[PDB]
């Protein structure tokens, strides 16, 4: 019974330490992604007027 | 990847279409570079000979 009640502590330990860490770093880099697509669509848009100008 | 993609069919294509225009400049120009030189006697010639 000691080893079980470790099994669900330990259970809940791994999802408060690795699962919801791997989910916010998903988000994160998601984020980032986003905001340096954007940057670089930007940046090309620019440029490509500048060359046709 | 689709930004680059982005980025290169943007700027490919106005670098296309600038060429585009200097083509048409430079077609322009040369017509009436061809209709001064219609107008081209022996003197002309001889000078151009000359300063070659």
């Amino acid at each position: 019974a000691v080893e079980a009640q470790e099994i669900l502590r330990t259970d809940k330990e791994l999802i408060a330490t690795v699962r919801r860490p791997a989910e916010a770093e998903a988000h994160r880099i998601q984020q980032i992604a986003e905001g340096e697509k954007v940057k670089q669509v930007l940046l090309a848009q620019a440029e490509a007027e500048k060359i046709r100008k | 990847a689709e930004a680059e993609a982005a980025s290169v069919r943007m700027r490919g294509e106005a670098e296309a279409f600038a060429i585009g225009a200097r083509a048409r400049a430079e077609a322009e120009q040369m017509a009436k570079k061809a209709e001064a030189f219609q107008l081209y006697q022996e003197a002309a010639q001889l000078d151009m000979l000359l300063e070659k």
